[PDB]
RNA sequence: GGCUCAGGACAACGGUUGCACCCCCCGCGGCGGUCCUAGCCGGACACCGCUGGCAACCCGGCGCCAAGACGUGCGCGCAAGGGCGGGCGCCCGGGCGAGCAGCGUGACGCAGCGACGGCCCGCCCGGGCUUCCGGGGCAUCACCCGGUCGGCGCGGUCGCGGCGCGCCGAGGGCCCGACGCCUGGCGGAGAAUCAGGGUUCGACUCCGGAGAGCGGGCCUGCGAGACGGCCCGCAC
């Protein structure tokens, strides 16, 4: 099946080498996960059967995740709305596929519950009197069945958000 | 490329030390884990039958064993092929038989008839120190042994005096210069001395200068220097002082023992 | 004061660095959290070193630094272990890469000669170094970085241009 | 649901041995915690001039 | 374990490094605290009895009954993953040559053990890859490569990596013989020959690699892309 041996390549010099042994269990790989946004139908988690009896689990569906903001020291569940950035491919925003890095839009109602009444930066606070907050995703979905992050500010918000006006 | 691992061993393959007869067979006695690896240790059988004599074949020994006729560390082994190592205690009450496992001098394996004031500590050698879960420091041995919360005052190296009855620390021999040690690997296994002086390279191995009691100096790697003692044994030994004589002098002996 | 100047040079450029719009993410060193720069006294250290050991030294130029190089072993997340070796530059084309000469003898017992011989090595180079052709380098092994490259530059002698070449074991 | 004689062998029955060995078990198990417990204990109460790091017992 | 040497020529293999990029049954030694009827829980199937199909191979329907089998499960908080937590030119304990392990703390989630108590950790054998050096002939084969060379990001993997995908740049190898073609090409430890220097061979005893008519795919399992295991196409 699909495969990660490098019998199969050319050489630094671009020739062929040849195939002297037939596939190998050890070097082997699967479909993607593929992990879809929410936005029958509800969270969806798999297991999958690895090597020396270990077990991974890579999500299908999912809609929750918990979220920090570092500089205030504030962490909570959230739902994420939907992605909004990501660097790879725009096809993967368009159909709301979940991946490492990709930058969320979460609800802002567990923060406002308990913020706009005590001193913190400015911008977080606009976006917490609204109805969603910028964040991004840590953790690894299709491999541990999560999707954890945590929440922008600084450059890289500026960054983000300077990409994403115009539009 | 073998799907598993390997459960057999060829006769001439086997390592040179055990001196089995080439026309015995084809196989040899396998080894299986446990307190010592397969090059650094050997078989039940070997010692009960090729040795003492008080088996002519594995049956014997099979019998022997399985009515628990043999102790190890204070604890009755009925494993033909379990593996047998260094500075290990072997107890045959039937018979009072009580010897220690240790190297001669042309490398092979030998017993040490002992006492009963020793045969109730055995002498291990500390090249581990880790933290295990929870964060609570352990240590092992070269007898695959794990002990909790150790003194701070052993660090790796060292050497650990154990009771048989009770896994518990009652001293330790710190490795220092002017430290009377035996060699146990390569060209010196069974060779006594001690140190004089230590060098180290950055990235690599360390190696240990070492002089003879009668003066001979020879060196060796650190990972094969093993204390016994502070400028003294502090167990009983064989006849020998840990000399290595010379081919003429090993010639001459043989001439008058024929 | 020393310490204020040097913030406000790493501050500063993480700012433009975010206007730097072509490209695709922002790139950040790992271990830093990114929030500190909002910190007006120097009350956290805005850069990340460490040491690489063997004798060696940390040149001034990763501390004093403003770039991002997660492969570099001074300011990045990888490690310097096995053998050290030493070789000249034979290419410099590459973004982060270069290429390495090795000099060796082969001894043929039959004619009772040697033979001259020659390698090519891929090594990464980080930014903390400039490099020319003819170069003297030490590279140290690490582990897979790409398909032919296992090796990382720590040290580089200067040449002149103008130099006969010469076969130079090392 | 309420010659040689044959009925079948009973199962699930309780009989005392089995008592005593659950007892004992737990005794056992009691026994060897407090163990762990005094020997953490004795270790913490030395180290009064180095420093230590352990996972502390919630609840 | 045993048989063979078809395939394969910077590969395999031989010596030498590393995993601070890894997995690991038996065995040995330790450790063992589990969130929200416990004098002992529930239902099945096998063999077996009655009843039957078909040339053979194969199985059907009803029926009470057993578990160190299956399922639930009493219980002192605990799996995986994730955020924050060091320095001011360099150097001068848990451990290192090397800021690596562990821990605390803010949030997620209730994984594993438990109706005669073992999840977990260390060692061992083994495996995977990886540094350096060696590794057939023809120039009536002189230019070759285009995921080919590097960078960034994600996915997948026991795991690093153009291993796969998207974007960007252009690169890499060569008379110290690339690339291409051929080989009645398994390799080494070794064998034959005989002043010394060497020539030829190396199916076969030991180590390693590959295969089970050709080409592919997969379940069980710690471990197999296994064939005295199954599925497909092709030739018999
Ligand atoms: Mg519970
Ligand atoms: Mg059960
Ligand atoms: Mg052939
Ligand atoms: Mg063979
Ligand atoms: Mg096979
Ligand atoms: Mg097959
Ligand atoms: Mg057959
Ligand atoms: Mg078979």
């Amino acid at each position: 099946g699909i495969t990660h041996d490098k019998m199969y390549k050319r050489s630094k010099t671009g020739a062929v080498q040849g195939k002297w042994h037939k596939k190998r269990k050890y070097n082997l790989g699967r479909q993607p996960a593929n992990t879809k946004l929410i936005v029958n139908e509800g969270q969806k988690i798999s297991t999958i059967r690895c090597r020396g009896g270990n077990i991974k689990r890579r999500a299908l569906r999912l809609s929750h995740g918990s979220f920090a903001w570092g500089s205030a020291d504030i962490s909570h569940k959230a739902r994420i709305l939907q992605v909004v950035y990501n660097s790879t491919s725009n096809e993967l925003v368009r159909t709301n596929t979940l991946v490492k890095g990709c930058v969320v839009q979460i609800d802002s109602a567990p923060f406002k519950s308990a913020l706009s009444n005590d001193t913190l930066d400015k911008e977080i606070l606009d976006q917490i009197r609204g109805d969603h907050i910028l964040a991004r995703i840590s953790s690894r979905p299709g491999q541990v069945g999560t999707a954890d992050g945590y929440i922008l500010e600084g450059p890289e918000l500026l960054f983000y958000q300077k990409k994403l006006a115009p539009k | 490329m073998a799907r598993g691992v390997r459960k057999h061993l060829k006769r001439l393959n086997a390592p040179k030390h055990w001196l089995l007869d080439k026309m015995g067979g084809i196989w040899a006695p396998r080894p299986t884990n446990g307190p010592h690896g397969l090059r650094e240790c050997i078989p039940l059988i070997l010692i009960l039958r090729n040795r003492l004599h008080y088996a002519n074949t594995y049956a014997e020994t099979s019998m022997i064993l399985q009515d628990k006729n043999v102790l190890i560390d204070g604890k009755p082994r009925t494993d033909p092929t379990f593996p047998v190592g260094f500075m290990d205690v072997f107890e045959i009450p039937k018979v009072h038989k009580t010897f220690r496992v240790l190297y001669d001098v042309k490398g092979r394996f030998t017993l040490v008839p002992i006492q009963s004031n020793e045969a109730g500590f055995k002498l291990c050698r500390v090249q581990k120190i880790f933290l295990g879960d929870k964060g609570m420091p352990y240590l092992s041995t070269h007898d695959a042994r794990t002990i909790r919360f150790p003194h701070p005052d052993i660090k790796t190296n060292d050497t650990i005096k154990i009771n048989l009855k009770t896994g518990k620390i009652d001293e330790w021999y710190k490795f220092d210069i002017g430290k009377i040690v035996m060699v146990t690997g390569g060209r010196n296994c069974g060779r006594i001395g001690t140190i004089q002086a230590i060098d180290k390279h950055m990235g690599s191995y360390t190696m240990i200068r070492m002089k003879d009691t009668e003066g001979t100096e020879f060196l060796t790697r650190l990972c094969n220097v093993f204390v016994i003692g502070n400028d003294s044994p502090a167990v009983a030994i064989p006849t020998t002082k840990g000399i290595r004589p010379d081919i003429i002098k090993n010639r001459e002996l043989r001439l008058r023992s024929i | 004061r020393r310490a204020l100047e040097r913030a406000e040079t790493l501050r500063k450029a993480a700012y433009e660095m975010a206007e730097n719009q072509h490209e695709r993410a922002y790139h950040k060193q790992s271990q830093i959290f990114q929030g500190r720069f909002l910190r007006k006294d120097n009350a956290r250290c805005l850069r990340f070193y460490k040491s690489i050991g063997m004798g060696y030294h940390t040149p001034i130029t990763a501390i004093n630094g403003t770039y991002i190089d997660k492969k570099c072993p001074f300011t990045g997340n990888v490690s310097i272990r096995g053998r050290i070796l030493r070789g000249v530059v034979h290419s410099a084309k590459m973004q982060r890469s270069i290429i390495v000469r090795r000099d060796y003898l082969h001894f043929v017992q039959k004619y009772k000669r040697y033979e001259r011989r020659h390698k090519h090595v891929a090594a990464h180079l980080s930014p903390c170094f400039r490099v020319k052709e003819g170069d003297i380098v030490t590279i140290g092994e690490c582990r897979p970085l790409s398909k032919t490259i296992r090796f990382n530059v720590i040290k580089v002698e200067p040449v002149s241009e103008a130099a006969k070449k010469r076969f130079s074991p090392f | 649901l309420f010659k040689k004689l044959k009925y079948p062998k009973v199962q699930r029955v309780v009989t005392d041995e089995k008592y005593a060995r659950k007892q004992r078990v737990i005794a056992e198990k009691k026994e060897i915690m407090r163990k762990s417990l005094q020997q953490l204990e004795e270790y913490k109460a030395l180290l009064s001039r180095m420093g230590k790091q352990h996972n502390i017992r919630i609840y």
